[PDB]
């Protein structure tokens, strides 16, 4: 029987665990959290709590802050038609209003094998990402 | 077609997502996002999700009041760009 079954289900079984994991963080939190708000915290914890276009420190306490972190996606939809969890990156709202519909690659002028490209490469590949996801961000 | 355009920087972007968009002068100036329009889409911001929810009465009155002041698509906000479908 039909990779859906097991993307629903298996999907189904990662998000109770972020679920678990966005009521010890925030056990204070008023009402009920939505979706948007507990992939924040996957894509938090997998970043090591850094912003992944700046390096720069999320404060967990401000993780659900109206304008301070979004989640968006690494190559732009409009090239790639890429909807996927693996295309889904948390950033600060401003590098990523910087970015535009830039790809990584050409943000960071990864064509002259730049500082900044590397910079990047380094905390891609440092992340908890899935080899898929960290491939999928680098795509030149 | 799926024809593209940026969004503005007053359009209420928040990220990828599902939106309705209003589009005036080659720009999304105004995007409502799936999941603040109908709180039990619980989706993953899929392109494919639109066949369902597109009729959705909430949607609806939604588009219908963009339709008002500008032309109105359902489409994908990605990267600060939105993209019709």
């Amino acid at each position: 029987a039909a990779e859906i079954e097991k993307r629903q289900e298996e999907n189904r079984k990662d998000r109770e665990k972020a679920a678990a994991k966005f009521r010890e963080y925030f056990p204070n939190f008023v009402g009920e959290p939505k979706s948007k708000d507990i992939l924040k915290l996957r894509l938090y914890e997998q970043q090591h709590g850094k912003c992944l276009y700046s390096g720069k420190e999320i404060n967990l306490g401000r993780l659900n802050e109206k304008g301070y972190v979004e989640i968006d996606h690494a190559l732009p939809f409009s090239r790639t038609w890429d909807d996927s969890f693996n295309n889904k990156v948390l950033v600060l709202g401003s590098e990523n209003q910087n970015k535009g519909n830039q790809t990584p690659y050409e943000y960071f002028n990864g064509k002259d094998n730049s500082r900044e490209w590397q910079e990047f490469k380094a905390r891609v590949e440092t992340s908890r990402f899935p080899r898929s996801k960290k491939q999928r961000i680098l795509l030149q | 077609a799926n024809k593209t355009y940026k969004i503005g920087k007053n359009a209420g972007y928040d990220g990828c997502g599902l939106c309705l968009a209003a589009i005036s002068e080659n720009e999304a100036i105004k995007v409502k996002y799936l999941r603040d329009i109908c709180p039990d889409y619980d989706g993953d911001d899929k392109a494919e999700d639109w066949l369902r929810w597109g009729t959705d009465s909430r949607v609806k009155a939604a588009a219908l009041e963009m339709e008002q002041y500008a032309y109105t698509s359902v489409g994908m906000a990605s990267c600060w760009e939105f993209v019709e479908l």
